[PDB]
RNA sequence: GGCUAAUCCCCCAUGUGGACCCGCCCCUUGGGGUGUGUCCAAAGGGCUUUGCCCGCUUCCGGAUGGGCCCGCGUCCCAUCAGCUAGUUGGUGGGGUAAUGGCCCACCAAGGCGACGACGGGUAGCCGGUCUGAGAGGAUGGCCGGCCACAGGGGCACUGAGACACGGGCCCCACUCCUACGGGAGGCAGCAGUUAGGAAUCUUCCGCAAUGGGCGCAAGCCUGACGGAGCGACGCCGCUUGGAGGAAGAAGCCCUUCGGGGUGUAAACUCCUGAACCCGGGACGAAACCCCCGACGAGGGGACUGACGGUACCGGGGUAAUAGCGCCGGCCAACUCCGUGCCAGCAGCCGCGGUAAUACGGAGGGCGCGAGCGUUACCCGGAUUCACUGGGCGUAAAGGGCGUGUAGGCGGCCUGGGGCGUCCCAUGUGAAAGACCACGGCUCAACCGUGGGGGAGCGUGGGAUACGCUCAGGCUAGACG
RNA sequence: AAAUUU
């Protein structure tokens, strides 16, 4: 089985974007869906949608890329340059509101799971609550 | 190692072995000479170095180097030793402090006097 | 060649003989009373327990048998006497023990 | 406020006494992992009311004896011998590593 | 008993006292119960003596005993003034 | 110690014309006008490409030897500035310019900074009325630096303030020549100073 | 052996009250109230003398100080894996101000341990300090808080309080007296001696200030303390001059023999005036006390300075200590001569065997400067024990393999709880230090005032995404 | 045989 479904989804997105795939299917779960909502809201993906594989429900994440570049290696710039899970099973990371990181001095995001839902770094700072530091994306 | 292993075993702090077993952590140690011999250096060099096996008040009896041009150190000479080794002399890890209790300062020394225990010369 | 605070020492000795005396009485009387409670003689037992309580409180007046340690001794004495008399009955003189 | 813990009765072999094992979770001071420690407390059961496996609350009390400084407040939930079995297995494993 | 006295806190030849409530048994520069004022004997600043009056009245009501110097400083600060 | 000794040898070694004697660094006798090469037997020889540490050390030594301040007080002032909020370099320059001896030099009371140091040390300078004999004294914005009334009859002060007629003073300073006094208006900006020193090189030198 | 006083001890009385047994009520562990019974108080002295002052006795409360108990945290070694007989618990006692197996009888067979018992080693702990970007590492000296100890060991007495540093008893070691029977002593109080050691001070001044003990007070005591002395041991401030002064003295060192360097450096010219010499000369010190008032509030008066004729102010006034390291690279600064794997240098790489910028000396230069170097030690660089922040095909490193215990970790959906997690309020976080601002010693070091902080823990309330738990459901994992 | 690879 999967020991960390959220990190598995993040790794699926990473490996899919690294080969410039169109979309990627992740085993569906409400937590993953609430995370993908933040992803699509911030613009790191074109969006997500529920689909069905042979018998089970999945989430198709439609990835996002930049324009094709010139010179050697015309592969476009990655929209998701870096996506890393932080609060892993076996070492869980909890942060207070004054302990929320500023990712890349504002250019990135940090997805938090707080008592008021799944938020971003600025969203949780504006709400004023902390929680489990799920991952960082920039 | 996994975080669980770090909680179980934990990192191991490294202790540094002292290069100068002049006990009590002293900067210097007083001793009395036993023999004042001449030892040949290792491969890259060749000379006649002046070494003395000093019996220390720390309970040790270790060989120590005699710097300077010339010295006056007999069998019963009482001298103070300090740290600092001589690389081209295996087994010698301590120096003699010239100018202390039996060891006159190097005579006719004018460039680096404080390091060899020679007082400032007289009138200009 | 020493200081005269040895006076204190002397005083302590006196006070020692003063305290050891009082306690030595109290304990003794206590035993006596308890014996008379074990053997059923109630009037005599209570008549002696009254004097034992009196000596306890009078020793509490000074530094010999001071604060509530004296109440501890009184409580244990009266409890033991009332318990031993209940093995026989008839609390005749009606002294320290309440009705 | 007097400290109140919650644990499992793992030893009723004493008279008027139980052994309440109490667990606690906390993040490691340096490695941040939520680690689980445990400690056994000798709790006072003056009526032999609680038996093995009972999950009970424990309250800080005036000392009853050496090593015995806690009373059993109330019964949280009745006997669940799974935790007692876990503790007994963890103890029995000690006989395998001697020499 | 508990006393109101002065504690020395300035440097050598530069004395600066804290008017302070503390047990008489503890040292004069030790852990005090409360700092109720400060006193500068050399009058270096325009404010060389300040005292919390209500706190001094409280500690006198509960039974603190000021030193003669402490009582003088408190009297100069109108702690005992009942006019 | 104040390094006391030859000065224009520093005019030579630093490669930039310094003004440590006051006059005679303006006259064709500074020995920098006629001997721009560094001192020593090997002064005229072809110099090798210096290391970065060489550049930073020489720049810091230039900035320090300009004011004649010992390494102890210099490092202390630098650390003090680095503790403060704001640009380390400009605050450091404002601190150095706030020294009483340097203020005396800037107000034209002395032709050189060392002459100003001797004037202060001998009690010929007053600050807000009170006599001060400390070159390391820090002048605050608003303080009136005056000449001692008992010293206003000396020949050197007469000469110096007789030459200051018509001369201008720094934008952060005012000068009353008749009363032989002046005021420290504000801390000088980096633009106000014409020092031939790169302060970032000194910051990087102490960054090591 | 004898005489005697008292705020010395005792008896009886008075019972505001309190103590105890028993009963009742409230409260909930021994908290509070009430009834009967019983038991328990006292000391006088001084006057400005029949009126106050210092006291005394019983009780309730405050305040301060402490005893005991509990959660959590506190080094290395698993080449220490089993430990425990008052051991674990009970009953009843003794003991203390008080719980307790603290101690003792009788009874039960328990208690602890890989979440590291037991054992060995090392070590007072902390506020802090050093370092570090931080996390962390190291450390616990000065000052402040708690602890323990007083030649080694043990014990009680007195007391509100001690198992009592300058109190007592005994054993041991040591020193001294000794009529040899027996006694005296205990600097890890101040200073000082000696020993050890690389190394750490005056057998000082003073009761003036602060604080402490006794006394109504006057006052007495105080090696606490306030000062001075010695030591560049540290930090900070300052001086050994300032300005003019040659296409450039001499000497010294190079040299293409033209010259170059030491260098405006010097001698000199003018000026200021460190040292010193005089005169004045402190703040720190106004209370206790006395007088008026009322021994209150308030007002007034008087005394008192170790430092010390010191600080500081005024006048006068002399150009008047510079040293230490380094110069091959790291690393800023180069030539000559001597030496010839010799003599030696060296933190690492390394240099010297004929022409050494590395040895030694000279000239010159660089770096600091009343200091400069060396050694020792700590942190740093060191991401080189890697939480932040590392690795294991061939560089040190995957166990020879499996089964599997504890442990660690846990697919999807709904609900309850709110342990982890998060939030708000509140308490705590002593002072000093650290940070910021202003201010006092001419600045600074130093110091004062004010401000700001802050992890952690307690309490009350709230949130439920995730981790947890309980209950139910699903089939993608697993098994059949 | 040792040191130096120029
Ligand atoms: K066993
Ligand atoms: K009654
Ligand atoms: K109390
Ligand atoms: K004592
Ligand atoms: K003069
Ligand atoms: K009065
Ligand atoms: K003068
Ligand atoms: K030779
Ligand atoms: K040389
Ligand atoms: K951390
Ligand atoms: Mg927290
Ligand atoms: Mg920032
Ligand atoms: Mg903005
Ligand atoms: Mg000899
Ligand atoms: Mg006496
Ligand atoms: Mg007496
Ligand atoms: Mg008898
Ligand atoms: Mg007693
Ligand atoms: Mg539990
Ligand atoms: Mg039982
Ligand atoms: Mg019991
Ligand atoms: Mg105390
Ligand atoms: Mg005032
Ligand atoms: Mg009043
Ligand atoms: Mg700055
Ligand atoms: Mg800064
Ligand atoms: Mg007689
Ligand atoms: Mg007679
Ligand atoms: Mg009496
Ligand atoms: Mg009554
Ligand atoms: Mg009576
Ligand atoms: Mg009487
Ligand atoms: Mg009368
Ligand atoms: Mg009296
Ligand atoms: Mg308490
Ligand atoms: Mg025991
Ligand atoms: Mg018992
Ligand atoms: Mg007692
Ligand atoms: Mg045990
Ligand atoms: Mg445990
Ligand atoms: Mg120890
Ligand atoms: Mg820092
Ligand atoms: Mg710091
Ligand atoms: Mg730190
Ligand atoms: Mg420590
Ligand atoms: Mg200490
Ligand atoms: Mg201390
Ligand atoms: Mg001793
Ligand atoms: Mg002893
Ligand atoms: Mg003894
Ligand atoms: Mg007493
Ligand atoms: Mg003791
Ligand atoms: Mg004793
Ligand atoms: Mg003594
Ligand atoms: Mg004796
Ligand atoms: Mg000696
Ligand atoms: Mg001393
Ligand atoms: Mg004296
Ligand atoms: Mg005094
Ligand atoms: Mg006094
Ligand atoms: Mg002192
Ligand atoms: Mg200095
Ligand atoms: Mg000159
Ligand atoms: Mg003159
Ligand atoms: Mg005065
Ligand atoms: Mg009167
Ligand atoms: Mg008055
Ligand atoms: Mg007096
Ligand atoms: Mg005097
Ligand atoms: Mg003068
Ligand atoms: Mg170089
Ligand atoms: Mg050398
Ligand atoms: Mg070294
Ligand atoms: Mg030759
Ligand atoms: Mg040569
Ligand atoms: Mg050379
Ligand atoms: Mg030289
Ligand atoms: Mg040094
Ligand atoms: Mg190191
Ligand atoms: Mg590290
Ligand atoms: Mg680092
Ligand atoms: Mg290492
Ligand atoms: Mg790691
Ligand atoms: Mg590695
Ligand atoms: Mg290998
Ligand atoms: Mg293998
Ligand atoms: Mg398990
Ligand atoms: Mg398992
Ligand atoms: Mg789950
Ligand atoms: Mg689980
Ligand atoms: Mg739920
Ligand atoms: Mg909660
Ligand atoms: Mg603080
Ligand atoms: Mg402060
Ligand atoms: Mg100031
Ligand atoms: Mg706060
Ligand atoms: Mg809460
Ligand atoms: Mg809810
Ligand atoms: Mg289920
Ligand atoms: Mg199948
Ligand atoms: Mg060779
Ligand atoms: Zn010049």
């Amino acid at each position: 089985m999967l020991t960390d479904p959220i990190a598995d989804m993040l790794t699926r997105i990473r490996n899919a974007t690294r080969v410039y795939k169109e979309s990627t299917d992740v085993p569906a779960s409400r937590f993953k869906e609430e995370i993908l909502r933040i992803l699509a809201r911030e613009g790191f993906i074109k969006g997500y949608e529920r689909v069905d594989v042979d018998g089970k429900p999945y989430l198709r994440v439609y990835l996002k890329y930049g324009p094709r570049r010139q010179g050697p290696d015309p592969r476009p710039e990655q929209v998701i340059h870096h996506i890393r899970r932080i609060s892993k099973p076996g070492r869980r990371v909890y942060v207070g509101v004054k302990e929320i990181p500023r990712v890349r001095r504002g250019l990135g995001i940090a997805i938090l799971s707080t008592s008021k839902g799944v938020l971003t770094d600025r969203e949780a700072r504006k709400l004023g609550v902390g929680g489990e530091l799920i991952c960082e994306v920039w | 190692p996994t975080i669980n292993q770090l909680v179980r075993k934990g990192r191991e702090k490294v202790r540094k072995k002292s290069k100068v077993p002049a006990l009590k952590g002293a900067p210097f140690r007083r001793g009395v000479c036993t023999v004042v011999r001449t030892v040949t250096p290792k491969k890259p060099n060749s000379a006649l170095r002046k070494v003395a096996k000093v019996r220390l008040t720390s309970g040790y009896e270790v060989t120590a180097y005699i710097p300077g041009e010339g010295h006056n150190l007999q069998e019963h000479s009482v001298v103070l030793i300090r740290g600092g080794r001589v690389k081209d002399l295996p087994g010698v890890r301590y120096h003699i402090v010239r100018g202390v209790y039996d060891a006159a300062g190097v005579k006719d020394r004018k460039k680096s006097r404080s390091k060899y225990g020679t007082k400032k010369p007289k009138e200009a | 060649r020493n200081l005269s605070a040895l006076k204190r020492h002397r005083q302590s000795l006196k006070r020692r003989l003063r305290n050891k005396a009082k306690k030595s009485a109290i304990k003794t009387l206590s035993k006596k009373a308890i014996q008379l409670a074990q053997e059923g003689k109630a009037e005599e037992a209570l008549k002696i327990m009254r004097k034992a309580e009196s000596l306890i409180d009078k020793a509490a007046k000074g530094s010999t048998l001071h604060k509530n340690a004296a109440a501890r001794r009184k409580s244990r004495l009266m409890r033991k006497v009332r318990q031993l008399l209940e093995a026989a009955g008839a609390p005749l003189i009606g002294g320290g023990l309440s009705a | 406020p007097k400290k109140v813990l919650t644990g499992v009765v793992v030893s009723d072999k004493m008279q008027k006494t139980v052994t309440v094992l109490v667990e606690r979770q906390f993040p490691h001071p340096l490695y941040g992992k939520v680690i689980k420690r445990s400690k056994k407390y000798l709790a006072h059961d003056p009526e032999e009311k609680y038996k093995l496996g009972d999950v009970v609350e424990i309250i800080e009390s005036r000392p009853i004896s050496k090593r015995k400084r806690f009373r059993v407040l109330r019964l949280v939930e009745s006997g669940r011998m799974d935790l007692v079995e876990k503790y007994l297995i963890r103890r029995q494993n000690y006989e395998s590593l001697s020499k | 008993m508990v006393k109101i006295r002065l504690a020395r806190f300035g440097s050598k030849h530069n004395p600066h006292y804290r008017i302070v409530v503390t047990d008489a048994r503890r040292k004069r520069d030790g852990k005090y119960i409360e700092k109720i004022g400060y006193y500068d004997p050399r009058k270096t600043t325009p404010d060389w003596l300040k005292v919390d009056v209500e706190r001094a009245r409280y500690w006198l009501s509960v039974g603190a005993q000021p030193t003669d110097t402490a009582r003088r400083l408190l009297r100069q600060a109108g702690v005992f003034r009942q006019e | 110690g104040r390094y006391i000794g030859p000065v224009c040898r520093l005019c030579r070694r630093e490669g930039v014309k310094l003004y440590l004697k006051g006059e005679r660094c303006y006259s064709p006798k500074c020995a920098m006008e006629r001997r721009p090469y560094p001192p020593g037997q090997h002064g005229q020889k072809r110099a090798r490409r210096p290391s970065d540490y060489a550049v930073r050390l020489r720049e810091k030594q230039k900035l320090r030897r300009i004011y004649g301040i010992s390494e102890r007080q210099f490092r202390n002032l630098f650390e003090e500035a680095s503790k403060k909020k704001g640009v380390t370099g400009s605050v450091f320059l404002g601190l150095l310019e706030s020294r009483l001896d340097n203020v005396v030099y800037r107000l034209g009371f002395a032709v050189s900074r060392r002459q100003a140091r001797q004037l202060v040390r001998h009690g010929h300078i007053t600050v807000n009325g009170r006599r001060v004999d400390l070159p390391s004294y820090r002048v605050r914005p608003g303080d009136e630096i005056a000449v001692a009334e008992k010293s206003r009859n000396l020949e050197l002060i007469r000469q110096n303030l007789e030459a200051m007629k018509g001369r201008k003073v720094g934008p952060w300073l005012s000068l009353d020549v008749e009363g032989m006094k002046g005021k420290f208006l504000r801390l000088p900006d980096r633009e106000d100073l014409a020092l031939p020193v790169n302060e970032q090189l000194v910051i990087e030198f102490y960054s090591r």
